[PDB]
């Protein structure tokens, strides 16, 4: 049961890396946080 | 019926693919419109091998043409033989490969193969039990090189259980200047190493040595080249074209041949080596026939036999002869030259003989060896693929294909290891 | 009949060969059937002395054959650096142009032969030419060759 | 043994595809 449901997340997981190869065809990453107290 | 598909791709493919079909089809009777004409039974007992039988007691090459050049179609229907071949089994593309390996494998034969597929499908389910296939093709180009190796792969997928064999021509720059042609033949090789059960190098460096150096001619043309190509593809294939007992298919050949399913590339070599329009004036004895064939100066390969041991040998006999004095000097060439001859393989040289020799000469002999001197050609193609690879010299037409570099060095690396395969058994000892 | 045998001997190297048939009057600026002269031929197999010896017969530096391509082009894509300072000194044009617009400086980087490049650039080769493609020749050089940052900010 | 050839030509087709993909991304 848990195999099956993880294998549909992972199937979304090589969706999204073939809508991400798609907007490739058409037309480094900054992570803010702030100061602390310490 | 023990049935051969036959595949020819690219513009040496066909060429030399249909000087296969006028040369076997003269041997068999079979004229330009496909009916017989012979005096022998011998020459239709085994003519389903190659051809079909169409209605009107025809006979049609079971042949599927191949190119992406569109030209070469009209080369094909123009020649002696053009009228022969079945309509539906000539598959033509409108651009060519432009002697790019990447284009014919990738992108452009990509584009055409399963037109191509769909013709070897409907000859292979016509067979009644299908051996295997035969592909002519050159290394240096694009199109034979890139697109028969595709061909080759999809093949392997439907049929599986099918003897893949290839007459491969290897590129020499004494008859090619196109830079990429080591890119190319290393692409192919390893390609070739995966998947076909046993290759023919046909050597185009060997080939205008021949021309060159034995025949006396100063500037070797593809026609010279090539009539020393198709002597050598009759001469490989009579043991499947005529009642035998050795070697008489595809199957018991590889058996017969290939000890290590990589090491089954060829060293073809056959005598006695004659030009285009070179009379013969007597027919050779069998210890002339014997010692010419094992010369290194009749190998259709690029390699010093002696600097290399046989793994194994298959010679050919054509035509009227003592079969004693056949089996004698078998056994002499065997006991004189026993160093270039591998002990830990016992009985390793099978000898077959056939009534029929080929057109102008009475006798014949055909050579095939799995010789580990067939390195020489590899280091050759090796060698000048690094000269390249290392500047990173021409790769943007194959990158530009979608290829990787990584491929070229997985290429590189599984020749350089056929390499080291074939001298760890030349190294070998029967301890 | 001798531009022929003079195209066959500068192709493999001949170089008395080439001196007799010289001798004997063969045409030095001789078509093979794609258009290349004796000089294209010793330019792409590099033999330099049967080059130098064309040249001193008067044969034409910047033929070009039916791909537009001179011996300065052959000379630069088969790698011979001798042969394209020869070829240089002899009055060959560093912007000659083939059917696909590749210049010798293009074909050099192709072939990664960065000595020839070099004097290419030195003999006044254009940086800026662009082939049919619109690529220079270290477009050229560059196609052949193929994270997160946490940033604390105060508030 | 048939099977693991077949995975293995099959893995060849998947490649090629990514060479296909590849060139798209070109022109
Ligand atoms: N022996 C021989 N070699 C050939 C022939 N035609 C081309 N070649 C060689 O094949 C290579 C070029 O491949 P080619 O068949 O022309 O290209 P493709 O049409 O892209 O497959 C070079 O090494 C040529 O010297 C031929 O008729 N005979």
């Amino acid at each position: 049961h848990f195999a099956a449901m993880l294998e549909r997340l992972q199937e979304k997981d090589k969706h999204a890396e073939e809508v991400r190869k798609n907007k490739e065809l058409k037309e480094v990453q900054i992570v803010y946080k702030p100061v602390d107290l310490s | 019926m023990r049935e051969i598909v036959h595949i020819q791709a690219g513009q040496c493919g066909n060429q030399i693919g249909a000087k296969f079909w006028e040369v076997i089809s003269d041997e068999h009777g079979i004229d330009p419109t496909g009916s017989y004409h012979g005096d022998s039974d011998l020459q239709l007992e085994r003519i389903n091998v190659y051809y079909n039988e169409a209605t009107g007691n025809k006979y049609v090459p079971r042949a599927i043409l191949v190119d992406l050049e569109p030209g070469t179609m009209d080369s094909v229907r123009s020649g002696p033989f053009g009228q022969i071949f079945r309509p539906d089994n000539f598959v033509f593309g409108q651009s060519g490969a432009g002697n790019n390996w990447a284009k014919g494998h990738y992108t452009e034969g990509a584009e055409l193969v399963d037109s191509v597929l769909d013709v070897v499908r409907k000859e292979s389910e016509s067979c009644d039990c299908l051996q295997g296939f035969q592909l002519t093709h050159s290394l240096g180009g694009g199109t034979g090189s890139g697109m028969g190796t595709l061909l080759i792969s999809k093949i392997r997928e439907e049929y599986p259980d099918r003897i893949m064999n290839t007459f491969s021509v290897m590129p020499s720059p004494k008859v090619s200047d196109t830079v990429v042609e080591p890119y190319n033949a290393t692409l192919s090789v390893h390609q070739l190493v995966e998947n076909t059960d046993e290759t023919y190098c046909i050597d185009n460096e060997a080939l205008y040595d021949i021309c060159f150096r034995t025949l006396k001619l100063t500037t070797p043309t593809y026609g010279d080249l090539n009539h020393l190509v198709s002597a050598t593809m009759s001469g490989v294939t009579t043991c499947l074209r005529f009642p035998g007992q050795l070697n008489a298919d595809l199957r018991k050949l590889a058996v017969n041949m290939v000890p290590f399913p990589r090491l089954h590339f060829f060293m073809p070599g056959f005598a006695p080596l004659t030009s285009r329009g070179s009379q013969q004036y007597r027919a050779l004895t069998v210890p002339e026939l014997t010692q010419q064939m094992f010369d290194s100066k009749n190998m259709m390969a690029a390699c010093d036999p002696r600097h290399g041991r046989y793994l194994t040998v298959a010679a050919i006999f054509r035509g009227r002869m003592s079969m004693k004095e056949v089996d004698e000097q078998m056994l002499n060439v065997q006991n004189k030259n026993s160093s270039y001859f591998v002990e830990w393989i016992p009985n390793n040289v099978k000898t077959a003989v056939c009534d029929i020799p080929p057109r102008g000469l009475k006798m014949s002999a055909t050579f095939i060896g799995n010789s580990t001197a067939i390195q020489e050609l590899f280091k050759r193609i090796s060698e000048q693929f690094t000269a390249m690879f290392r500047r990173k010299a021409f790769l943007h037409w194959y990158t530009g294909e979608g290829m990787d570099e990584m491929e070229f060095t997985e290429a590189e690396s599984n020749m350089n290891d056929l390499v080291s395969e074939y001298q760890q058994y030349q190294d070998a000892t029967a301890d | 009949d001798l531009g022929k045998k003079l195209l066959e001997a500068a192709r493999a190297g001949q170089d008395d060969e080439v001196r007799i048939l010289m001798a004997n009057g063969a045409d030095v600026n001789a078509e093979d059937d794609s258009g290349k002269t004796p000089l294209h031929l010793a330019a792409i197999k590099g033999h330099l002395e049967i080059v130098e010896v064309l040249l001193k017969h008067g044969a034409d530096v910047n033929a070009a054959d039916k791909m537009g391509d001179t011996p300065l082009h052959l000379a630069a894509l088969y790698g011979h650096l001798e042969i394209v300072e020869v070829l240089l000194k002899n009055g060959a044009d560093v912007n000659a142009t083939d059917t696909y617009g590749f210049t010798p400086l293009h074909l050099a980087a192709d072939a990664g032969h960065l000595e020839i490049v070099e004097v290419l650039l030195k003999y006044g080769a254009d940086v800026n030419a662009q082939d049919k493609f619109g690529k220079t020749a270290f477009d050229i050089s560059i196609d052949n060759g193929g994270s997160v940052q946490i940033v604390y900010k105060p508030v």
